[PDB]
This record gives structure tokens, sequence and C-alpha cells, in this order.
């Protein structure tokens, strides 16, 4: 175990990368809007159709 | 029960490193300098106050006596061990001392072998280093040097081994004997005011060594009057081994440098005890001594010929002349000549001790002793001879009187008959003054002054026995300057000006002066008649006045006596002149006496000086008169005339040069005296301004005696420099000096001067004070001037740093044009000190020294502030911050090698028990130059400055600091500062590797010298000084120190194996020293994790158990229980544990091992969750109140002025934002500062100080926890403890959104907390909506954000973007989560119409950065009207949506992404039916039909891949956009509606055909769905008419078989360009396949 993590290590300071935490967290946002507006699209065509039956 | 528990550990811990020995060296040095710290640490407090080290520092013969002690030594050595026994064995073989003490030694030696590597001469990189530094400098040995290969081979070897061990044996024993006779001399003279804990060890000390307490009226003096003979008799083997070197020593090590070692340890041993002897006889001055001792004492001087046989050397002569002067001191001590002439005259017994004349045998004795010595031809006998030949004449004069056992004695050698030898003895030694010069010479070397050889309270103390010498050879040796001489040379000691402070000392070093107005014989012997022959005799009264000034500044008793004998003066004293022979006539009454009386009315200096006729006077044939006057008015007046170059045939003769410099130098000290006293509490502030007024009396109205001395420095300034004798340089240097004594009382006239002195770059007349330069030699007459010249302006500096102000006269240009003058002047002398050639070394080191610390005062001043305060010398730091950073080609070396030889010099200096003066000097100067350096470095950071030539010059001046400190350890924290500072540099500019400059050996002898955080003692400063250095080491690109210092050569004895053993007691260590350990723990994690990391899992088990103690035990709100500054440390000290808790949870998350480690620290947030996020502590009410009265009593300085410059690192204690350090002395000159009971503004700024640093550690625990927390919320990702996970995450939205709201930190001191604190909550909220986790508890969490957004001041479109749009994302997710969950409609109506409503009407006025705040509020809008309350609040909400009119705004924007977002924005506007039918009605399709948007979409190139952007994004917005709101509008009437959608269709079938073609053997499935309703709806409305829908435009044939092909081959043209961060949408294909079904079919 860590023979591997000494191998996939990089020459950086720690507090850099858990600050890609944000950007990962920002960049998932646009796709879980894009999902939160489909739902509602589909919740909405569901009642509409509910309605007339 | 007296074991060596404490005094020689075991030897695990020495060999293991856990304890080091408390050596002698480190003892002599604590004692030595006084430290507070040391002295009262832990480890040496108990090492002192065991009873094992007390019997062995009253019994030394002890400590090395030759005795059995092989069972001891085996129990030690047994339970690199045999080396060591090796070691030991072979020392106890050689030496005869015990074999207990060899293995101590050997392992002392061990343990400080870097020490004796690192005082080793240099290799050829160095050598190399220094030859190209120089381009004087030639002191070091570049010829003799090796390599570091050879030079490390051989330090390995046997001969070596030994040799160095011998070398530390006789270096501890000096240590030894200079840290007990430290000890007795501060428990016999201990001095007053000092801090309680050194008090209490004192008393502590005494009580169990000597049980002398000071409360009992009569201590024990026995325990401490025996030590004489302790050390008397162990003298007598220390001449032994002087005189005769070990035997059974192998004859290899005999060699001459060995053989000069031993004697001068010898030397240094014999000095040491000889020293402890006089303190512990004059500890009891009245009563004498013993005479059984004194009589053996005497027979050993007689045989060892009072060590001239081993002091007959010419090269232990620097050792030679202070042992022969305390030799001397000691003879006359036990001599006792004061109570010995009262015994023998008034016969009356001392009943404290029977004294030697009792015996005729000792008596006979000393007598054959000092003719011996005399006979042998030796000075060193000159003052005990003169002294027992003064005792012979006394005791022979009292049997002539007489003609008791004194008979026998002056009968058994003849002397009774005759009186020859003793006469014979006494003329010798009084012709030409041999022996008043070698008294003089003795007290020189036994004096206060730093040429002393001694500590000061030691030469205070030896001064004694010769004080009293003299008194008792006054009244038989007639007066003459010879003994004047000498007594002026022992009292003053040739002090310097700057050498005189009001430190409040013990009565005991003041008796020595105070004994001059305390018996009869020494006042009126020598002070009447010194005040008597003035200004005759001008030198004698001058020093002695210039002495008790500055000896009796703390003395409140005598404090007027200075004063009183120079303004009322009883006599007067000059020569006579020839003009008034003519004025005075003989009275006749004694011829002897010659007394007469003035017959004229003479007027002297012809308000002014007169004398009244019929004044008495006496001849002393010159005469003296008997006239009451002050004489400071009279040689104020006498300077003036002499100033003003006009000579008066008849009046008085002038002052001569060197009467003139000693006037004016004893008026400085006097008003420095007063000035210093009057500052002191008890005294008149009006006492310097009454001393200038009466020395300005009766002169010219016009001139002062300030004028006067204007005008002599004209004089002598007159000329160039060059061509001025020793007299005129005098006189110049104490004119000097008396300008720096007015700068304090009358700063206004001396600036004034300056101005105009034409003395600094004034003009271009000659006399200048750079036109000194060149290679010259500066003697103690040429280095008096400049020596005084650099400390005048030093104090000019520091008296115009003070600009918050006495000064009538000045004005800002003219102190900035005379700070710029003194900067080059300076700059200059720094320059061309490079060349000058001094007499001895100190002098040129006193210089260097004072150069230093007067540049680092103008550097420091600078930067320290930002406002208008420091503007005065913003000139000259700017000059000399260009010239010592940026300098030319030419002369960069110049200004660069006077550093150099001063490490040099210091480096290769000789480590001495004696001459401490030179010592501290020395010291102060290192200190000084270093913290120039540091400053010159952080100079050089700021800025912004990408050159710095002088790091090349600093990398090889740290090349020589990486050894330097083994000569001193106090060297240690400044070079480390240095370093830290260079390496701060090097950083913020791969850097030059500083192991090529230090070297391998080098480099890892220096590591394991400062792997010790001060282990032998322990403190706080110097503790964080090396945490701040290593974490600076490790953050910059230094790799290879870095891994020396982290592995050691895992880590066993390295810095992180003491830095566990630190973080794992924290819960009772010191605060302060825990925040730079933990700083110094993430430097090396962030850096250097795989090994850090790795060892804290290791053992894990001692660090998590203590973490998790300090967060359950961390109260919140410690401000209100006890402690105030302590509540920022813990602060800190919480977050920095916050961040390290974030980091091993990360690397233990890449590891895939973050799962029980989490589970267990989310436990420990109680903490976290009290005084996290909140950072409503910042108390901005006092910080108002503090600036208002600031600002009303001072209107002039703000409180804002004393903001830092960020050119330090700012200290999160009293000193964070307010430079308080500066504040201390700029503020401290009115009443208000100090304040009653310690109030005032100090402790109101001290208090905000602490509040910020406070706010700073809040900020740094915010940051950590939010890591934390975002971290453990993608770790915490399956269903468990989700109850206190959501519980937290809740109560830190809620702290944030208070905090949004209430009071707000300011801007300039800390960052914005705008958009800081606000994506925090917003990922929170985020990630507890992927999980489906929320309690539904929006009905109150939503009103803080609409107040906040209430109360933003709406900013959409303002700088302030950021933050509107993560408060935009907040609410968003907020509403969201509501919606998952009515009293919700009437608490959420408020965001659909005040705060949608005007975001977007102001976004559409701004438009007429918009695409994505716009595309946001649609999505706002459509996540909001999804709530399940606004299904029946429809009714309410139609007029309130209405009433804005959006629609109107929404189809212009639409008449290409702004139109996209206008028609989501209106279509999720039509969701409601009302609004539904109010879009379907006419309105719509006349833009619809008319939009300009027709033009593209009627073109063929509309597609979903077509190659064109606008094809593309019209394709999306119709298929997407355009008919959902089509099947909306329709879904309220379709009947009538029919006819324009059936137009639409018909008229744009470009649409229709590429969306049936582009599909062949999604979003498209929907419009499948959309257009199968739409058939549906329209045939069944045509089932009843026919004049509607005239054409379906539309197949159902080649819809039928596409549905039927296409219901895995699937995935085939499946690849989702827009989501990429997420089974998603065959659900939906499916779902929508069975709902055409359900309609088609």
């Amino acid at each position: 175990d860590v023979d591997t993590y000494l191998s996939n290590l990089q020459t950086k300071t720690t507090l850099s990368m858990i600050a890609d935490g944000l950007e990962r967290s920002a960049r998932d946002f646009d796709a879980f809007l894009e999902e939160n507006v489909t739902l509602e699209w589909e919740a909405q065509r569901k009642r509409i159709y509910q309605h007339f039956g | 029960t007296l074991t060596d528990r404490t005094y020689l550990p075991p030897l695990e811990d020495c060999l293991t490193g856990r304890t080091v020995i408390l050596s002698w060296r480190l003892v002599a040095s604590a004692l030595e300098d006084a430290d507070l710290a040391r002295l009262t640490s832990p480890a040496l407090s108990t090492f002192l106050r065991d009873g094992f080290v007390h019997e062995l520092l009253k019994h030394p013969a002890r400590v090395f006596e030759p005795k059995d002690l092989k069972q001891e030594f085996e129990t030690k050595t047994s339970s690199g061990v045999d080396t060591i026994k090796k070691d030991a064995l072979w020392l106890a073989d050689a030496v005869a001392i015990n074999q207990v003490a060899a293995l101590r030694i050997v392992l002392i030696e061990y343990q400080t072998r870097a020490h004796s590597h690192l005082v080793l001469p240099l290799s050829t990189q160095d050598v190399a280093n220094i030859q190209e530094a120089a381009g004087i400098l030639s002191l070091l040995n570049p010829a003799s040097a090796v390599d570091a290969e050879t030079m490390w081979c051989d330090f390995e070897t046997e001969a070596r081994r030994r040799e160095r061990i011998l070398a530390t044996y006789l270096s501890e024993r000096r240590s030894f004997t200079a840290a007990v006779d430290a000890l007795v001399t501060f428990l016999l003279h201990s001095a007053p005011g000092q801090h309680k804990d050194l008090d209490s060890l004192r008393r502590a000390l005494l009580k169990d060594a000597f049980a002398f307490d000071e409360d009992l009226d009569v201590p024990d003096r026995s325990k401490l009057l025996t030590m004489a003979p302790t050390y008397m008799n162990l003298v007598e083997d220390c001449i032994a081994r002087a005189q005769a070197l070990p035997a059974k020593l192998g004859e290899s090590f005999k060699t001459e440098a060995f053989e000069l070692d031993w004697l001068r340890t010898a030397i240094t041993e014999a000095v040491h005890s000889l020293s402890i002897a006089f303190q512990a006889l004059d500890l009891d001055t009245p009563y004498f001594a013993p005479h059984e001792l004194l009589s053996e004492w005497f027979e050993l001087m007689n045989s060892s010929l009072f060590l001239e046989s081993i002091l007959g050397f010419e090269v232990v002569a620097d050792l030679a002349m202070p042992a022969r002067s305390l030799v001397s001191a000691i003879c006359l001590k036990m001599l006792n000549i004061d109570r010995t002439i009262q015994f023998l005259h008034d016969f009356d017994y001392p009943d404290g001790e029977e004294p030697y004349l009792l015996s005729s045998q000792t008596l006979n004795k000393i007598h054959t002793a000092v003719t011996n010595a005399v006979n042998s031809g030796v000075a060193a006998s000159l003052p005990v001879a003169f002294a027992w030949s003064l005792i012979v004449h006394q005791m022979h004069l009292g049997y002539q009187e007489r003609a008791s056992p004194y008979d026998d004695f002056l009968r058994e050698q003849r002397l009774d008959n005759d009186i020859a030898p003793v006469e014979q003895i006494a003329m010798l030694a009084t012709s030409r003054g041999q022996v008043y010069q070698v008294m003089s010479e003795m007290a020189l070397c036994l004096g206060t002054t730093h040429e002393a050889a001694f500590r000061p309270a030691v030469g205070a103390r030896a001064r004694l026995v010769f004080q009293d010498l003299l008194k008792r050879s006054a009244y038989l040796i007639p007066y003459q300057d010879e003994p004047v001489f000498s007594l002026l040379a022992i009292l003053a000691t040739g002090r310097q000006y700057w050498d005189v402070t009001d430190a409040l000392s013990a009565s005991s070093l003041n008796q020595v002066y105070t004994d001059m107005l305390d018996d009869e014989t020494l006042f009126t012997q020598f002070t009447m008649q010194a005040i008597n022959r003035f200004p005759y005799e001008f030198n004698p009264f001058s020093v002695l006045c210039r002495v008790l000034a500055a000896a009796l500044i703390t003395n409140k008793d005598k404090a007027d006596v200075v004063t009183g004998w120079l303004w009322r003066t009883p006599t007067l004293t000059v020569d006579w002149n020839p003009a008034w022979d003519r004025s005075y006539e003989l009275c006749f009454e004694d011829e002897n006496t010659n007394s007469f009386r003035l017959t004229r009315d003479v007027d002297l200096f012809g308000e002014r000086f007169i004398i009244p006729e019929g004044t008495l006077g006496r001849f002393v044939t010159t005469a003296r008169l008997e006239f009451e006057h002050s004489a400071l008015a009279l040689l104020g007046k006498r300077l003036e005339v002499k100033a003003a170059e006009e000579i008066c045939d008849s009046g008085m003769a002038p002052l001569d040069v060197d009467e003139q410099a000693e006037a004016v130098a004893m008026l400085a000290t006097v008003l420095r005296a007063e000035s210093l006293k009057s500052t002191a509490k008890g005294g008149d502030p009006e006492a310097p301004l009454k001393f200038l007024k009466e020395a300005s009396r009766l002169l010219p109205h016009n001139k002062d005696i300030l004028t006067v001395i204007s005008d002599t420095i004209d004089g002598l300034v007159e000329k160039e420099l060059l061509e001025l004798d020793g007299p005129q340089i005098a006189v110049l240097a104490s004119c000097l000096q008396f300008l720096h004594a007015a700068l304090a009382v009358c700063p206004g006239r001396v600036w004034a001067y300056m101005s105009r002195c034409a003395l600094i770059a004034g003009d271009a007349r000659p006399g200048r004070l750079s036109r000194i330069t060149g290679s010259l030699d500066m003697y103690a007459e040429r280095f008096d001037l400049l020596s005084s010249a650099v400390k005048l302006f030093a104090a000019l500096i520091d008296s115009a740093a003070c600009s918050a102000v006495p000064w009538l006269g000045t004005s800002e240009k003219i102190l900035s044009r005379v700070a710029l003058a003194i900067a080059q002047a300076a700059l200059d002398v720094y320059e061309s000190t490079t060349t000058w050639r001094f007499r001895s070394e100190l002098d040129r080191s006193i210089l260097v020294r004072d150069v230093v610390g007067l540049m680092h005062k103008l550097v420091v001043h600078a930067h320290t502030l930002s406002s208008h305060l420091t503007s005065t010398l913003s000139p000259a730091a700017a000059h000399i911050i260009s010239s010592f950073l940026t300098p030319p080609p030419s002369a960069s070396s110049l200004r660069f090698q006077p550093l150099l030889g001063t490490l040099l010099v210091a480096l290769i200096t000789p480590r001495a028990t004696l001459y401490p003066g030179q010592s501290r000097i020395l010291a102060e100067r290192v200190t000084s130059v270093l913290a120039f350096c540091t400053s010159l470095l952080r100079a050089a950071d700021f800025l912004g400055q990408t050159h710095i030539p002088l790091q090349t010059h600093l990398f090889q001046s740290a090349c020589l600091l990486a050894r330097l400190p083994a000569a001193n350890a106090v060297y240690r924290a400044p070079v480390l500062e240095l370093l830290r500072a260079l390496v701060e540099v090097a950083g913020r500019a791969e850097p030059p590797s500083l192991l090529g400059y230090l070297g391998s050996h080098a480099a890892r002898s220096f590591i394991s010298l400062v792997e010790g955080i001060d282990k032998p003692f322990g403190r706080v400063e110097h503790a964080v000084v090396t945490w701040r250095f290593f974490a600076a080491v490790i953050r910059n690109r230094q790799q290879w120190m870095a891994g020396c210092l982290l592995t050691g050569r895992v880590g066993e004895g390295s810095v992180l194996a003491a830095a566990m053993e630190r973080l794992r007691e924290v819960k009772s260590l010191d605060v302060q020293e825990a925040v730079a350990v933990m700083d110094f723990v993430v430097s090396a994690q962030n850096y250097w994790p795989w090994t850090i990391f790795a060892v804290r899992k290791e053992k894990e088990v001692v660090d998590a158990l203590r973490g998790y103690v300090r967060g359950l035990k961390a109260p919140g709100m410690v401000m209100k229980t006890d402690g105030a500054a302590a509540a920022a440390f813990q602060a800190r000290i919480a977050a920095y544990v916050a961040e390290t808790f974030a980091m091993q949870l990360y690397h233990m998350r890449q590891m895939r091992q973050a799962e029980k480690f989490a589970g267990e620290l989310v436990a420990d947030l109680d903490y976290f969750l009290r005084e996290g996020v909140m950072v409503w502590g910042y108390n901005a009410s006092l910080h108002g109140n503090f600036a208002r009265n600031f600002a009303k009593r001072f209107p002039g300085v703000e409180v804002d002025d004393f903001k830092r410059t960020m050119w330090l690192p700012r200290e999160l204690g009293k000193g964070y934002y307010y430079a308080l350090e500066v504040a201390e002395q700029m503020l401290g000159f009115d009443a208000g500062w100090g304040g009653v009971k310690q109030s005032g503004f100090r402790k109101e700024m001290e208090t905000a100080n602490l509040n910020l640093s406070l706010v700073e550690a809040q900020v740094s625990l915010f940051h950590a926890w939010e890591y934390l927390l975002l971290e453990l919320t993608l770790s915490l990702l399956p269903k468990k403890e989700n109850a206190a996970f959501a519980r937290q995450v809740l109560q830190v939205v809620e702290q944030c959104l208070e905090a949004n709201q209430r009071s707000q930190p300011p801007e300039n001191i800390f960052v914005v907390l705008g958009h800081a604190r606000a994506g925090l909550a917003l990922t929170l909220l985020q990630r507890l909506a992927d999980a489906n986790q929320l309690p539904r508890d929006v009905t109150h969490l939503l009103a803080l954000v609409s107040s906040a957004i209430h109360a933003v001041e709406n900013p959409f479109g303002a700088n302030d973007l950021p933050y509107f749009r993560t408060l935009l994302k907040i609410l968003f997710v907020v509403l969201r989560a509501a919606k998952q969950g009515v009293a919700i409609t009437q608490q959420v109506l408020t965001i659909l119409d005040r705060v949608v409503a005007r975001c977007f009407r102001a976004l559409a006025a701004l438009v007429h950065t918009a695409p994505e705040d716009l595309a946001l509020i649609t999505a706002i809008l459509q996540a909001c009207l999804s709530v399940p309350g606004i299904e029946q609040c429809q009714v309410q909400v139609l007029n309130i949506m209405a009433a804005h009119d959006v629609f109107q705004v929404a189809v212009a924007l639409f008449s290409p992404v702004y139109g996209e977002l206008a028609l989501l924005f209106l279509l999720e506007l039509s969701a409601l039916p009302a609004l539904a039918e109010h879009l379907a009605c006419d309105g719509l399709l006349g833009h619809l039909a008319a939009a300009r948007l027709a033009g593209y979409m009627r073109r063929t190139n509309v597609g979903p891949f077509a190659e064109n952007a606008g094809a593309a994004r019209c394709y999306a917005i119709w298929a997407k956009c355009l008919l959902p709101l089509l099947l909306n509008i329709l879904a309220a009437l379709g009947s009538t509606v029919a006819p324009e959608v059936a137009w639409v269709l018909n008229q744009f079938p470009n649409l229709l055909q590429s969306s049936v073609e582009r599909i062949e053997p999604l979003l498209e499935i929907s419009e499948i769905h959309s257009l199968a309703l739409l058939t549906r709806v329209l045939a069944a409305c045509r089932a009843q008419n026919a004049r509607d829908v005239p054409e379906v435009t539309w197949d159902g044939a080649k819809v039928l078989e596409c549905v039927e092909y296409w219901l895995k081959v699937l995935r085939e043209r499946l690849v989702p360009l827009g989501p990429r961060e997420v089974n998603r949408l065959e659900e939906k294909a499916v779902g929508l396949l069975v709902g055409v079904r359900e309609v088609l079919e």
C-alpha cells in the first residue's frame, strides 16, 4: 500500500488538492440543476396528463 | 539521602537524548548573563534546588577528588556504551578524578560533539567563498585548509578524540568554576527589583544550602564564611597541576598546544577560586578572618612566588594580569588594613574573630614572604608590600610610644632596632609611582567598565580594598597628583559616557561610591581637596562629579549632592595673573597661610560674574578664594570666552583643550543623569531645564551654552578634520556628547543647530565628517570622536521617531534633511570602517555595533507603520534601502566586507570566562548585525524586488552563521531568525542550493545541533523561534535540508520526535508554544505529508486521544471565564488541529481508510459547533468606543494610523494590527497612556489587538471546518449517523446566515466575508439535497435568506456579482429543499413577488454576465413555482405576478441566449392556468410570427448537429422550450388556438422535416409525443366543425414505423454532451413511448 502511495504521489501542497472539491461541486451543480429542471418538466407533464385523463 | 538523580541522570536518557545533561557550560552562561527565563526554568530550577548540587558546589574538591568509586561506575554503566566506558576508564586512569566524574565529562562531550566539530577550521569551499566575497579581512587562515572529507575522517580518530575529550574536560572545569562563582555572587549581592521568581529561588537555595534566611535578624554566616578555605586549599592542587602535568598521561598528547591549554585552564581555575574567596571574605567586611587560614595562605604564596612561576610566561599575560590583580585584591582583603589600624591604635577587640596580630609566627611568615617577593623582583607584590610596610611602620610607631604579642615579631627579625628594610621597600615602591601605576592597572582590570575582566559587581567589591588602602595611605602620604590620578583611575575606570544607566542595583555595589562621602577621611582628604583645587586641578573634580552623578542616579538620599556641589561651590582656585599684582594687598595675618583681601573692585570677564570687594583668599603656592558661587555659571562663562576666540590680559587664563573636553564631558554626564532621574517617579521634571538655565546664567543674553558648543564645533571643524590634535578631537567628542545630552530636554535647539551644523553634508566648506575616511589609524584619541558621533546620530534618530508630540523652532523639512544627512554620514562611516586600523578589536566592534543599530532603527521605523508619522525619516530610509539592496557593481563589496569580517572575528574568537564586558559587547554586535540583515531581507521582500544581489553574499554569510552559534549559544535564536528571513526572501523570488554553501558535514552538524528545541531549559521565545524557522525552511523549495531535518539523517531523534512529545502534553503546555508547534506540524504535513502522516498513523494512539481530549474540554465562550488573551491562542490551536485532521482525513480517503476515523472524529465537533463559523465575537462596540476616545484626545493622530505595513509577520498576540512595541514609546511622553491601576489607552489597545487575533483565529478555524465538512459530506455518503450530521449542517448554515445579517467586520483590516462563507452553505445544501436527508424545516431557514436579500442593497449588476450569484444559488437550493416538503406559501411568496420580479426587471433594464444571471433567475423561478403551497394560491399570486407585467419585457428581450432565457422565463410563467391563458392570448402569436428569428428558422440549415452554431442554437431553443410552451398554451384552450398552431406548423415545415428525417433505423421523443397529442386534440376538434384545421401537416405511417423500429442497439447514437457528471434516459424513453401508445392507441 505504501509502495503504491509513494509511487503515485505528486510533489505539491496538500491544501491545493483538497481545494479541488470546490471546483468539482461547482461543475456538478450544473448537472444537478439540469436534472432538477428535467424532473420538474416531467412532473408538470405528468400532472397535465392526469388533468386531461 | 543525597543522590545524583538530577546531577548525573541515567545513561539511557543521555544517549537517547530524552534529557540533555545540564552541563556547567549552560549553567555558567545563565548565571553570567542573568537571564530570567533560563534561571527560572524547571530543569535548572530543580538542578539547583537539589541538595546534592549544593554539597558539590560547597565542596568542589569532592567533584574531582581521587576515590574508589568502581562500584558506582559499574552500576551506572550497566543497566554506544562500550566506547563511552572505555573513554571514561582511560580518563580516570590518566587524571586522578573519580570514574563517575570522568563518565559525566565523557557523556557531556558526546552530547556536545556538534560544537566541538563546528569550532574546527573551515573547509576549502568556505575559504574559496570567503576569498570570492572579499573581491583587512585577512585574519582567517586560507593557506592552511583541507577538504571536509579529510577533516571528518580525522575527527573520528582516536588521538583527536582523546584530545577533544581533554579539551572538553578543561572547558567543563572552567565552566563549573565560573558557574559557582556567579552563583555565589548572585546569592550574596543579589540586586533589588528582580522578578519574584528570582527572589524565591534565591531564598530557597539559601535556606537549603547555607540556611541564610533574610527574615532572620542574624542569619547563619558560618556555612558562607567556611567557603574561603575550601578554595584556598584547592588552589594548592591547582598550582601543583599548573607546575606539573599529569604523569600517567600519554606523551604524544603532551604537545605545546595541550600544555598551553592546561596552563590557561589552571590560571582560570585559580582566578575563579581567588574570586570566590574574595567574595566569601568581603561578605563579612568588618570582622576579621581566622588567622589559622591566613597563615597557611601566606605560606602557600611564599612557596609559589605569588603564582609568578606559572604566570611568568609571556603567552599568558592576558590571563596573568587579572590573576595578579585578583591576588593583590584578596591579599589586601585578608590584611584588612582598615580594621587592622583601628585594632592597633584603638586596641579595641573586634568581637567577631581573633586577628592574626596575636600570633608572632604569622607576622614572621608574612614578613619573610613579602621580603622574598620584593627580592625576586615582581610587580604583583607592589601594593601588598606597600601595605605591609605601612603596617610595620604603624607597629613600630606604636612600640616606640609604648616603650603586645607583636613585640616578639618585631624583635625576632631585628626590625626593632632598625626600620631600614620596610622603609627601602616603601621608597622603591613609591618611586616613579610604580605602585600607583600597578594599582591603576589592577583597578582597570578589576573595574566596572567593559575593559574590566570580571562582572560589574566583582569590580565594585574589589575596588574596596584599594580604596581603603588609599584612605589609610592618604594621611601619611602628602597630597600629590600621582595618588589623585590613581584614585581617579580606580573609581572612574575610564568608563564611557554611554556606560551610565539608571538601573537600580544593590547597596553593596554602590558602597564603594558612597564611601567617599561616608568616611570622614576620604571626604576631608580627597573630596574637599578636589573641590578646593578647582578649576586649577579640573580633572580630579570633574571625574569625581562625573562618577558621583553616574552612580547616584537612583539614590534619592544623595541625589542632590552633585547639583549642590556644582551650584554652591564653597571655594575657588585659579592661577594668578601678573596683571592683578596691583589689585591685592597682604593682610599680614599669617605668613604660613599667606592670607590677603582684595583692595579694588575686580571685574572678571570685563548679568555677568562679579566678585564683591573684601573677599578672603589663601595662596596655596594660584590661590584659593573662600567665596560662595555657582561653579556651573563660571564654567559656562569660561567656555563661552574660549569659544569666542577672545583673550583678556586682565582676566583669568583660558581653559586648556583637555580641560575643556573634560568640562564638556562632565556637563554632558550631569545633564544625562538629571534627565534620567527626572523621568523616574519622585523627581522633578525641571531638573535639566534648571541646570541649563543655571549654565546659561551671567552669560550674553543673545547666546547660551548650546551656542557656545556650536561656536566651539564651528571653530574646530573650520579646518579639515585630518589635521587635528588629540585634545581637539577629544573636545569635539565632548561637544557631541553634550549635544546628545541636551537632545533630551531641548530637542528643538539641537535640531535647529544640526540643520546648519555644516558637519554632515552641509556645504562645500572644508570640515565635513565624511572627509575623515581612508586608510588611517583610529586610535583611542581618534576613536572617541566617531564612537560618540554615531551614538549621537542614533539618539537623534530615536528622538525624531517620536513625531506625535519642547519642539519650538523645527519643521518637517528640516528634520527630513537632517535625517538624510545623518543617514549619508552613517553610510559613509560604514563604508570607510573597512580600511581603518584600530589599536584593538573592541573599538571597531563597538563602532560596527553602533552603526548597525542606527541603521536597523532607521529601517524598522520606516516600514513598521504606513501613516504620515513615519514620513520624517522616510527619505533617509529610502536612501539606505536603495544603497544596501541595489548598490553599484563597483562599490558592492565595500558594503559587504564589514559584515563578513565581523562574522569571521566572531566565529574565530576564543571563549574565555573573564572579560564579560567584551563578551556582551560582541554578543550585542552580532545580534545587531543579524537584526540588520533580517531587516534588509524583509525590505527586499517588500516593494517587489525580483533581483536581490545581496542574497549571493547572505548565502556565504549564512555559511559562517551555521558554525557561529558553536562559540555562543545566545546566537541561536537570532541566527535562526536571519535564516528564516533569508528563506522567506528566497521563496517569493529553484533558488541557490543552500547545501552547496553549508556543506554535507557542516549541514548535518547544524541540524544535529538545532534539532533540540531548547532542551536543557525549555523556553517559549526560543522555542517559537525555532519552530517558525523550521516551518519556513520546510515551506520553501529546500528539499535536502528538509529531508535531513525530518528523517533525521521515519524519524528517531529528529525534530518530529520532540514535536510529538510536546503535542502529547498540550493539556499542560503553554498555549503560546502550542501554536508554533502546530504551525510547524502543518508546514511539514502540507509539503511532506507522506512522512508526517505516516509517522502520525504509526503513533496515532497518542495523538488522536489528546486531540479528542482537547476538543471535548474546549469551551466556546472563553472570554467570560478566567482568561482573556488565551482565547485567541486556543482558537488558533483549534483551527490548526482542525486543519490537520482535515488533511489526515483527506489522505485517508485517498487511501480509502477514512471511514472509522471520520466516524470517531465527528463526535468531537462540539467546540466547532460552539465557536466555529460564528464570527460575531468581533465586539465592534468597544473598538468604536476606543476609536472615538482616541480621535477626541488626539485630533491629529488617528487610530488607523498605527496599521502595520505587512513588513513583518503579524504576530497573533497584542500586536496583530496595532503596533504596540512602537506605540509604547511614541505615546508614552504625555499623561494618558500610562493610566492609573493599569488603565488608559494601553489596556484598550491590547484588548482590541487580542480581539483581532481572536477573529483571525476564528476565520482560520472557519476555513479548516469548511474543508473538513466538505470532505466529510463526500466521505459520509451512506445512510448512517444521519441525524447528527444533518443537525450539525443545519446549525452551521443557520449560524452563517445569522452572521451574514449581524454586524460585519471591517474590510480594511480583514478580508471581505462576502462570497467567502456563502459557497460553504451552498455546497452543504447541494450535497444534502443529493443525499435527500433534509427535515424540510425551511419554514424558518428562509427568513434569514430573505432578510439578507432585502438588506443587500440589490447588487444585481454591481462589482459584487459573486455574492449576488451565491445568494441566488443558496435561495434556489433552499426553496428546492422546501419543495420536497400550508404555512409555507405565505413565507415563500415573498421571493416570487419582490425578489424574482425586481431582479428580472433590473436585468432586463441593464441588458438593454447577464446571460448566466438571467439563467439562474429563470431556474430560481422554475424551482419556486413547483412548491405544493402554490398550487392553491394561484389566484392570489396572479395579481402580484401581473402587477409588474413581466410578459411585455420578456417578449421584448425575445425579439441569442437572451432570447432563449426569456422564452424559458415566459414558459415557466405560463405554468399556471391564469398565466397560461394570458400568454396564450393573441399577444403571443403576434411576436411569435413577427420575431426576427423567423429569418433563420425558415432557412434549411436548422438541425440538432448542424455545423453552424446559430442553427443548432435555434433548433435547441425550438425543441426544448417551444413545444412545452405550445402544449401549455393548448391545455388552457385548444379549440380556439387550433388555427394558430396549424398556421405556425404549415408555415415552417422545415422543422417537422428535420425532426422526422433525423431519426432513422431523448428530447425528440418529447416532440413526437407533443405532435401526437396535438394531432389527437385537433382531430377531436375537427370532429365537430370543419372551418378550422385545414391541413394537419403530419404523417402517421412514418412516425408509427419509427416508433416500431425503436422499441442494447439503442446506445448506438446516445452520446450525452451536456450531462457528464452522472439507467438515466432509457426509463424516460420508455415512459414517453408508453404515453404515446396511450394517446395514439
